[PDB]
RNA sequence: AAUUGAAGAGUUUGAUCAUGGCUCAGAUUGAACGCUGGCGGCAGGCCUAACACAUGCAAGUCGAACGGUAACAGGAAGAAGCUUGCUUCUUUGCUGACGAGUGGCGGACGGGUGAGUAAUGUCUGGGAAACUGCCUGAUGGAGGGGGAUAACUACUGGAAACGGUAGCUAAUACCGCAUAACGUCGCAAGACCAAAGAGGGGGACCUUCGGGCCUCUUGCCAUCGGAUGUGCCCAGAUGGGAUUAGCUAGUAGGUGGGGUAACGGCUCACCUAGGCGACGAUCCCUAGCUGGUCUGAGAGGAUGACCAGCCACACUGGAACUGAGACACGGUCCAGACUCCUACGGGAGGCAGCAGUGGGGAAUAUUGCACAAUGGGCGCAAGCCUGAUGCAGCCAUGCCGCGUGUAUGAAGAAGGCCUUCGGGUUGUAAAGUACUUUCAGCGGGGAGGAAGGGAGUAAAGUUAAUACCUUUGCUCAUUGACGUUACCCGCAGAAGAAGCACCGGCUAACUCCGUGCCAGCAGCCGCGGUAAUACGGAGGGUGCAAGCGUUAAUCGGAAUUACUGGGCGUAAAGCGCACGCAGGCGGUUUGUUAAGUCAGAUGUGAAAUCCCCGGGCUCAACCUGGGAACUGCAUCUGAUACUGGC
């Protein structure tokens, strides 16, 4: 099925994601529908990090788009940030 | 099959296969009743073999032996045919 | 193999494939089967 | 086809590989190619210091 | 990745001071200057166009101590980058940390500060950077931390430094150690002798 | 509205088909000059209504045949 | 704010200018070889044999679909030597679970390679006749019967591979029947079509004490949708060759049948005789194509490793089956060649998965650890599998960074080399002195990648119910392959960390021998025939530098295929001259149209890259936010000078 999920575009020892909207069959990095946003887990504290677009991710959910438990517990952390 | 669940597959292939042939030839036979029904000019025989068979035809699409657009096309087919003998 | 098909990467050394001669020599025999003096020859064919 | 060897002296002879990497000698009509000195059989040249990246010839130790 | 060898010698092919050594003591007294180095160097060359621009290069480089490569992905970067590119380039060259850090008088010699930079001396605001070529951008403070505050070797840099001229891009404090970084030097503020256009041709060649 | 090409007729007998070069007007890639470039789509045509030489717009459509993916809306200046 | 970019040189001559080739200076790489060679980070790593493959692993999972237990850990009934207290040996799926099986879903993804394919390809843009598992939103059903079949058992055929009879049993397996529209068929009336039970907890009418009944959770099925994916069509674009000009009978089109999920000569019957083509059909050669990459001032040219999209292929040639999807890399069937096993009857096999081996090659890595993450599979989950992936190893292959000491230091020491014999050069170079400790070495500490998941609880959402389940909080211990991780500190002491090419002109850098047109050099011009800045060495220098050279390969220069941007009297080049079809171009005025053209808008041009502004790794390379860009195409709305049409 049609799923939002972290596709790990970054260096080595260093992973950067894109919250990508991808069909579930289709590779991490590889093909997909959209993006939707990112998500960096290194990051640190300075002022960005984390970042989705939540309006489009409701869109594809109610469409019917799986979330990874990953990209879930993002999603939730953000609504918790806001 | 190297690996057992290709092996499985495999049997149950088979085994599937044989199911769906039997299904499908039956149905193949049905249809051709009403087809020389059609050819040798006998209305109400054809109509009768229709009858016959129409149903098990949508039983079949249901299961998904054959595919319910093709199942449409043959009542189809068959129906115009029909028609056009009476 | 069931075909007899040596390297003539086999015969140079450098490579560390044959530390033997004989072996070096035998290898090299068969190019040679493969393939399929004269000043003295002629000097027999005078006498 | 016919290749050069090239530096002074080799130990070169009939039937013995060797590799080579083109380049003309252009005062030789028909040689095309450069055999590489220190590469496969072909030995370095004995005795150079300097340009011995060439010729294949290892680093004298003093 | 550096030059380890006869400072002077680069300076007298050059023909200027390219400050390789301190100026404790003087440079025309420790050196022939004025001849070239080697067995011909009172042998005149008729130098070429092309020449004389590789030699412009050179001396740059050598001021720096930046090897071929990182001159010319620097000169690739100045290029890239908006205005005069010669001018940026040289912007660029002073923008490295341990320059900027010779500058201010803490490597007496920009070779004694890339050393000092290399060996964790020198800080960022308040962040340690073992890398010579970093660029420091207007605004960052740079320093010396407490563990190599008490080098002699510091103490001396600072003295020539106040000996020799004053930055002006450049703000310092010789007690303390440390200083800030006011913005990007610009062509008036270095010497004139550096045409950084024929370097730039050079890269276009 | 939907899409629609024009162009003239160069054949008419094959029964239900008339073949139809499209001449558009494309510029050349590489040297600039713009040169008459022509497409002969097979299209197809009910009761034989265009004959040989005729302009007739025509619309793409599902395929009728193995080369005919065309029909014909209208003809327009026909007789020669 | 987002292309702010364009260099020449040597060589034809006695000399000149010009034409004109060859040629060097630059950038570049999946590169190799040579000489070396400290480290790190980020990258990359069989381009050739789509050649053969030993070994292991690369796809399994679900016991909450179902009868069952092949090992195991617990209880339950019985008993043995009876330490007075249970160790122990027998039985029973009763339970946690699970071998083998049936079933479901997954093996159509993921990964690989580029053999074939110059179009059932790719790119871009448009479409209509389609199907689409799981996920999804909606609206209604899920009633009641059957007979089988593995599994399991006896007797047996086979060396094995695998069977063969006779029995037994279940299921969300299978099949009817009922029920039946919002479905299918049809002009309608009508005809016809489905399934699926399973798990957790529970008051009372109840109970063959299994359960009924209630409940929640999930699953089933139909229909319309949605998304996603796939199939199909058309236009244009997408290599070279005309010393390949004719090609093609299912060929082009038609009517009807058949077929497909779908339209279609997709296939058959009969008819018409077309269709393609010098805007290059056909045949041949080569080729995955694109995003891009390199180069280039650009325009172009070359190119398509890595990453990403699309296609194709899976030992060769077929074929279907199953299925939502395949005509299926680790499925089936057949043939073939090739390896292996065989008791000779017959079998097994398929690395272009990841490692690896051989071979071919100039040349390209270890049978490494791990699921900790991210993603995928299954499941209600726990979980298990995952050679995707993440990391690790090897190789300077690349890019980037860093280091190899810093400052001082005349006796301008010694030695080296030259030498007008004075020195002047190595060269402040070394030694000496002071100072520092990058990385390497030792010892210590020490993040981040880890978010989830598990138990207890409290509230809310369901319902007969404060149970269970779900949702939301909370504490509790947790989850690291990399990992003596990144990163910080202390210790001792310059300690362990420079080499390669070049030095006649081009072209940065010059002196000194042997020889002697020999040996050798060489990219081009050309050096070498007894005084060689060109050959070999020494010193000295110059260039780069952990690389440097050589070679190969592309663009550049080469305006040397000129579109931008060239020529043609004599340098190469005006058909020997005409007519003339196709084509190209076409005086001038008005109208009109809006095809070109221009403008604006809309959709698209995937992401990455490139470019700009930023942010993050100590900086950088690398990553990365947002933008710009993608110069294209289509549609719509206008403009009408010019070009076209009428
Ligand atoms: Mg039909
Ligand atoms: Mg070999
Ligand atoms: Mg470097
Ligand atoms: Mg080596
Ligand atoms: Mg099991
Ligand atoms: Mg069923
Ligand atoms: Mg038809
Ligand atoms: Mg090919
Ligand atoms: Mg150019
Ligand atoms: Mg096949
Ligand atoms: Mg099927
Ligand atoms: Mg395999
Ligand atoms: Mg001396
Ligand atoms: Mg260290
Ligand atoms: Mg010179
Ligand atoms: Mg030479
Ligand atoms: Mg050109
Ligand atoms: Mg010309
Ligand atoms: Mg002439
Ligand atoms: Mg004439
Ligand atoms: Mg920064
Ligand atoms: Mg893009
Ligand atoms: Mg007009």
């Amino acid at each position: 099925m049609v799923t939002i999920r972290l596709a790990r575009h970054g260096a080595k020892k260093r992973p950067f994601y894109q919250v990508v909207v991808a069909d579930s069959r289709n590779a991490r990095n590889g093909r997909f529908i959209e993006r939707v946003g990112f998500f960096n887990p290194i990051a640190s504290e300075k002022e960005e990090g984390t970042r989705l677009d939540l309006d489009r991710i409701a869109h594809w959910v109610g469409q019917g788009a799986t979330i990874s438990d990953r990209v879930a517990a993002l999603i939730k952390e953000v609504n918790k940030a806001a | 099959a190297n690996i057992k669940s290709a092996k499985k597959r495999a049997i149950q292939s088979e085994k599937a296969r044989k199911h769906n042939a039997s299904r499908r030839s039956m149905m193949r036979t049905f249809i051709k009743k009403v087809y020389a029904a059609i050819e040798a000019g006998d209305k109400a025989a054809a109509q009768k073999a229709f009858n016959e068979m129409q149903p098990i035809v949508d039983r079949q699409a249901a299961k998904g032996l054959i595919h319910k657009n093709k199942a449409a096309r043959h009542k189809a087919n068959l129906t115009a045919q029909i028609n056009k003998l009476a | 193999q069931k075909q007899p098909n040596p390297s003539r990467d086999w015969l140079n050394p450098n490579l560390g494939y044959v530390t033997t001669s004989r072996g070096r020599s035998k290898i090299h025999a068969w190019f040679r089967k493969q393939d399929r003096a004269a000043i003295g020859g002629g000097d027999i064919r005078l006498n | 086809v016919t290749s050069y060897i090239g530096g002074e002296g080799h130990n070169l002879q009939e039937h013995s590989v060797i590799l080579i990497r083109g380049g003309r000698v252009k005062d030789l009509p028909g040689v095309r190619y450069h055999t590489v000195r220190g590469a496969l059989d072909c030995s370095g040249v004995k005795d150079r210091k300097q340009a011995r990246s060439k010729y294949g010839v290892k680093r004298p130790k003093a | 990745a550096r030059y380890l060898g006869p400072k002077l010698k680069l300076s007298r092919r050059e023909g200027t001071d390219l400050f390789l050594k301190s100026g404790v003591r003087a440079i025309d007294t420790k050196c022939k200057i004025e001849q070239a180095p080697g067995q011909h160097g009172a042998r005149k060359p008729r130098l070429s166009d092309y020449g004389v621009q590789l030699r412009e290069k050179q001396k740059v480089r050598r001021i720096y101590g930046v090897l071929e490569r990182q001159f010319r992905n620097y000169y690739k970067e100045a290029a890239r980058l908006k205005g005069n590119t010669g001018e940026n380039l040289l912007a660029l060259l002073e923008g490295r940390l341990d320059n900027v850090v010779y500058r201010m008088g803490f490597g007496a010699t920009r070779a004694e500060a890339r050393q000092l930079v290399s060996h964790k001396a020198i800080m960022v605001n308040g962040r340690v950077v073992n890398i010579a070529s970093y660029q420091v951008s207007p605004n960052d403070v740079v320093s010396i931390r407490e563990k190599a505050k008490k080098q002699s070797r510091v103490k001396a840099a600072l003295e020539l430094a106040e000996q020799r001229e004053k930055p002006t891009w450049l703000e310092v404090d010789a007690g303390k150690m440390e200083g800030t970084f006011k913005r990007k030097p610009e062509r008036s503020d270095l010497s004139a002798d550096i045409n950084e256009h024929l370097i730039v041709e050079l890269y276009s060649k | 509205k939907i899409r629609t090409l024009q162009g003239r007729v160069v054949s008419d007998k094959m029964e239900k088909s008339i073949v139809v070069a499209i001449e558009r007007f494309v510029k050349h890639p590489i040297y600039g000059k713009f040169i008459k470039r022509t497409t002969k789509l097979h299209v197809h045509d009910e009761n034989n209504e265009c004959g040989i030489g005729d302009v007739v717009e025509i619309r793409e459509c599902r395929p009728l045949s193995k080369t005919k993916s065309w029909t014909l809306v209208r003809v327009v200046e026909k007789a020669v």
